[PDB]
């Protein structure tokens, strides 16, 4: 079950890129959706600050 | 969409129009011995990292290197090696063509196996002369092999209706091949004995022999 | 043994090109047809019938009159271990009490 | 040389199995649990000398049916699509490794659950069995023997024997191996020749293979009247002293009287005998032995669709859209036949003719009466014992009594030189 189709790609980028979300109308419980996150985290880390005035 | 531990991309892409034939003439041998222009039957591979050349690949008369690296006498660089086998090709060029002349057996082909065989010979110094009336094909490319009794057991030999030959290299190690992580793989074809080739007319004599032989 | 990784080149380089020497150059084994099954049959039980295996490589003679040849497996063995002994005995760590 | 490895299993005799059970079963392995018996075969007919005979065997076409038999249910367990062998049982049988060296009794778990339920007349490929396909040798040593069981199996008269006539056949080897069979039988002959061949598999033209040709064309050829002592193929001929007798002995001769003249080229011919005599005349199952012991290794001419049932039809590599026809004879018309070829060629009286005719028509009567009185027996018992319905011969009806296409099948044999 599948289609003819090429293996198309592109190619190495050197910078993180800009996303934007689309949601749906399928719901689901908070405590649920922020345990799933706890497990996922990355965190502790120590980041790099940056300045408060330029 | 997984196989174990290979992931697919779930799209199907295969090669739809394919080539011809061309046979392999004696002018064309002469052209692969005269090595003149970048013509040379022989590619060069290089390090992914410190870009200095480390292998070379063999081609069509080259694939014939069967015997131990050192029967050959090669040098350990790369262009000392490419002057090398310049001279002895050129010098083989017309020991062959003092048996043939060029005017006279221009449109006819030539037995592979014996080209490989022979310029192998040549290089090791073994006695090659056995091999040179067999350089031009008369009836049919394994029959000719078949019906010689007279050869050399250091090549091909015969069981029956099945010629048994030995593969060539295909990668020829240079010095700098420190088995690097960017050193290129040679997967095992830069061995003395690594295969074993049996040639024949129809796929039933062949496992048929097959039967009596150990696999 | 296995692996050329866990060998140091710097600290033992000759157990490196020791190790490389028999993973690469050890004599290959080889098989051979005899006997007549038509009458004795046979009795090989795990082997397939008429062959006989043996752990060195054959290559039958063309000539009934032989002259010395070097180009046998056996002496090309012989032709690694003597130069890996050279490269140890020119050491000048070796040398001073000689 | 042959590309497919199909064979065909028995059919159903109107019972609801396969009709062997487990007496004839436990009766073919007292003394020895291969279910390949051919070389027990061979020790029970004792060459032919006389007439076999055993209360669970009356004869020898009963246990040549009867191996069929075995064989087509007990086959059926490693050939499901699955391919297991150990888990289940046929009669309180079970296989001993996944090779098929041999049967042994099933376990008490096994028992315990219930029987495979076999199916009439499958068709089935060796290649399909993995550990078959595996293995070359093995394949081909039981292949041969697959190709007998085919054979028997293939229509529903007696076993099919093959005939071929060419002069390139012979050459220095055959003819140095052909003289030291001179003054044996023809079942001594077929004797070396299957032990032979279950050594080891014949090339496709080795030796072995165009003597067992020359023979099966030697012994056709002889039995017809075409050949005699005074009319020779090459000096060679097969003679019988005491032609028309329940068990008859053929012997090979040479004689230097005379030679017939042969046509060049290549021919060859499916012969069988339609009449139920056949389950006590032991040659003519050699010679269908021979012919399947050789199929292995050599290909033969595809067989019509029209001279063979419906469901014996289109098989990849035995039936085909216009091969060969089958030529079907019945024995006692034969012996007319060939008593009538050589009275004319002036080698023999009337009077001899007759002695042979009524010789024959005594061995015709005493072979019928015994056949029909087992019959009886057999649905006997079928009707007593409704669990086990089995069958002793293969079954036959009376309008197989009948002569038909002999007149044909004489023609076309005397007809190949």
């Amino acid at each position: 079950g599948m289609r003819i189709s090429a293996l198309q790609s592109l190619s190495d980028t050197p910078s993180p890129v800009q996303w934007l979300p689309q949601y749906t109308i399928d719901q689901a419980a908070m405590d649920e959706g922020d345990l799933m996150v706890s497990r996922l985290t990355q965190l502790p880390l120590r980041p790099d600050y940056g300045n408060i005035w330029v | 969409a997984n196989v174990w531990g290979v992931r697919l991309a779930d799209s199907l892409s295969s090669p739809t129009i394919e080539t011809r034939t061309r046979q392999y003439t004696l002018h064309d041998l002469c052209s692969d011995l005269d090595a003149n222009p970048g013509r040379e039957p022989w590619k060069p591979l290089r390090n992914q990292r410190t870009n200095n050349i480390v292998a070379v690949q063999l081609f069509r008369p080259l694939q014939g290197l069967v015997l131990d690296t050192q029967l050959y006498g090669f040098p350990g660089a790369f262009d000392d090696w490419e002057r090398f086998m310049r001279e002895k090709l050129r010098v083989l060029k017309y020991e062959v063509l003092r048996i043939y002349p060029i005017s006279n057996y221009s449109n006819e082909h030539v037995n592979v196996f014996v080209a490989n065989a022979l310029v192998g010979a040549f290089l090791s110094n073994q006695a090659f002369y056995d091999l040179l009336p067999l350089l031009i094909i008369n009836d049919t490319m394994i029959g000719d092999l078949l019906g010689t009794g007279a050869s050399l057991s250091q090549f091909f030999q015969s069981h029956g209706d099945v010629l048994e030959v030995a593969a060539g290299r295909k990668y020829l190690q240079m010095e700098n091949y420190s088995n690097d992580d960017d050193d290129p793989p040679l997967f095992a074809k830069d061995l003395s004995d690594y295969a074993k080739a049996f040639y024949s007319d129809t796929y039933e004599v062949l496992d048929r022999f097959f039967w009596t032989h150990d696999s | 043994f296995m692996n050329i990784q866990l060998i140091s080149p710097i600290d033992a380089p000759i157990l490196r090109q020791w190790a490389e020497i028999i993973h690469r150059y050890w004599p290959n084994p080889s098989q051979i047809r005899y006997g007549a099954p038509n009458v004795f049959g046979s009795a090989n039980l795990f082997t397939p019938p008429e062959v006989l295996l043996l752990p060195i490589d054959h290559q039958p003679a063309n000539v009934t009159t032989p002259t010395l040849d070097f180009t046998n497996e056996l002496t090309n063995w012989r032709a690694r271990v003597c130069e890996l002994m050279k490269n140890l005995v020119d050491n000048q760590r070796y040398q001073p009490g000689w | 040389a042959r590309a497919a490895f199909l064979f065909k299993t028995v059919g159903f005799g109107g019972l609801q199995n396969v009709p062997i059970n487990d007496e004839l079963s436990s009766h073919l392995l007292r003394a020895g649990n291969s279910p390949w018996q051919l070389t027990q075969f061979l020790d029970w007919i004792s060459l032919g000398r006389g007439l076999a005979t055993s209360a669970l065997v009356p004869t020898a076409g009963s246990r040549y049916y009867q191996m069929s038999c075995l064989l087509s249910g007990t086959l059926q367990i490693p050939f499901r699509p699955n391919h297991r062998w150990g888990d289940i049982r046929f009669l309180r049988l079970v296989w001993s490794a996944p090779t098929l060296d041999g049967l042994v009794v099933a376990p008490p778990q096994v028992l315990a659950q219930p029987a495979l339920q076999a199916q009439a007349d499958r068709v089935y490929d060796c290649d399909d069995y993995p550990f078959l396909a595996r293995d070359p040798r093995f394949k081909h040593r039981v292949y041969q023997q697959l190709s007998a069981v085919t054979l028997l199996n293939l229509t529903g008269f007696g076993p099919i024997s093959y005939v071929r006539v060419d002069e390139d056949m012979w050459s220095g080897d055959v003819n140095q191996l052909l003289m030291n069979y001179f003054g044996h039988t023809f079942a001594e002959i077929a004797y070396t020749l299957c032990q032979a061949s279950a050594n080891r598999p014949w090339e496709y033209d080795g030796t072995y293979a165009r003597m067992t040709q020359i023979v099966l064309s030697l012994f056709w050829l002889s039995y017809v009247g075409v050949i005699h002592q005074q009319n020779t193929y090459r000096t060679f001929y097969f003679q019988c002293n005491r032609r028309g007798d329940a068990a008859e002995v053929w012997i090979l001769s040479c004689s230097l009287n005379h030679s017939a003249q042969i046509r060049p080229g290549n021919r060859s011919l499916f012969v069988m005998p339609t009449s139920p005599d056949w389950n006590m005349d032991v040659n003519l199952i050699l010679s269908s032995t021979l012919t399947g012991c050789l199929c292995s290794g050599s290909q033969l001419p595809l067989i019509d669709n029209n001279s063979v049932p419906a469901v014996s039809r289109n098989i990849h590599g035995w039936t085909g859209r216009a091969g060969n026809q089958l030529h079907g004879f019945q024995v006692r018309r034969m012996v007319t036949e060939f008593c009538d070829r050589l009275r004319r060629d002036g080698v023999m009286t009337q009077a001899q003719q007759n002695q042979v005719e009524a010789l024959a028509d005594q061995t015709q009567q005493f072979k019928r009466d015994k056949l029909e009185t087992w019959a009886r027996e057999d649905d006997q018992y079928n009707q007593a014992h409704p669990n086990s319905t089995m069958f002793r011969t293969k079954p036959f009806t009376n309008a197989q009594w009948g002569r038909g296409n002999t007149g044909a099948t004489s023609a076309a044999i005397a007809a190949l030189i």
